[PDB]
RNA sequence: GAGAGCCCCAGCGAGAAAACGGCCCCGCC
């Protein structure tokens, strides 16, 4: 689960009913696959800048 | 910091200089949204006053994306002591909102059990500061890989008490450290190119010694206290 | 874990030349 390659998550992974929830930080919206984390707008927390 | 290198363009956005009246820095903090800022409570002992610089590289010139924020409330936790910087934490509030921009970012705040066997498991951190080069301050934001160093061994290292609130990361002869100057500033952790606040650049004996390493606030024992501060 | 006693309280309260105990976070029978 959550200790096979962090559940596949982006981000944080924990379990419940037996199964990998994932989630995502503060500014961040959690992906149509429930796994990655997708930026909700330029500056997300944790990236380093390009622009 | 000793060693190292320089933060590329956008690589250290996170960081915060905190300077005093004659706009010198002091201590490093670490952005964490708009309004707020982490920083190490001993830091509030090393001016009479004081504000916040984002988006700085090179202090020497005063050249663009720069700017300072006056500081609204300060939060320092209740439990800090100077005799053994236990609880080495603050966190500054500030009068106006940060504009995200290049070289103006947040550093992620995880959440604590995912942290503890995510984050703090991991090889390395990483830490930055306009700190001293050897045991003298850069003029250039610097950044340093930490390795995590275990509990154990960073008692037995140290000649003063190294309680569940601080962490040892660095190398025992490699000449890589924080240094002074940095204090306040962050530790942060790169999972999956997202890189989460881990520590706060706390204290050492010394810089970069024989058998001495980076003594750091351990983030995860006060996420709640964090939340708490920012609510 | 849980009660309780004290310590702490540069955050929300209240008060009296702007580090000066009701509540959140937190420390030591
Ligand atoms: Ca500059
Ligand atoms: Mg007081
Ligand atoms: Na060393």
């Amino acid at each position: 689960l959550c200790s096979l390659d962090n559940g596949d998550c982006d981000q944080f992974c924990h379990e419940e009913q037996n199964s990998v929830v994932c989630s995502c930080a503060r500014g961040y919206t959690l992906a149509d696959n429930g796994k990655a984390c997708i930026p909700t707008g330029p500056y997300p927390c944790g990236k380093q800048t390009l622009e | 910091i000793v060693g190292g290198q320089e933060c590329k363009d956008g690589e250290c956005p996170w960081q915060a200089l905190l300077i005093n009246e004659e706009n010198e820095g002091f201590c490093g903090g670490t952005i964490l949204s708009e309004f707020y800022i982490l920083t190490a409570a001993h830091c509030l002992y090393q001016a009479k006053r004081f504000k916040v610089r984002v988006g700085d590289r090179n202090t020497e010139q005063e050249e663009g994306g720069e700017a300072v924020h006056e500081v609204e409330v300060v939060i320092k936790h209740n439990r800090f002591t100077k005799e053994t910087y236990d609880f080495d934490i603050a966190v500054l509030r500030l009068k106006t909102p940060i504009t995200f921009r290049m070289n103006v970012a947040p550093a992620c705040l995880p959440e604590r059990d995912w942290a503890e066997s995510t984050l703090m498991t991991q090889k390395t951190g990483i830490v930055s500061g306009f700190g001293r080069t050897h045991e003298r301050q850069s003029t250039r934001l610097k950044m340093l890989e930490v390795p995590y160093v275990d509990r154990n061994s960073c008692k037995l290292s140290s000649s003063f008490i190294i309680t569940q609130n601080m962490f040892c990361a660095g190398y025992d002869t490699k000449q890589e450290d924080a240094c002074q100057g940095d204090a306040g500033g962050p530790h942060v952790t790169r999972f999956k190119d997202t890189y989460f606040v881990t520590g706060i650049v706390s204290w050492g004996e010394g810089c970069a010694r024989k058998g001495k390493y980076g003594i750091y606030t351990k983030v995860t024992a006060f996420l709640k206290w964090i939340d708490r501060s920012m609510k």
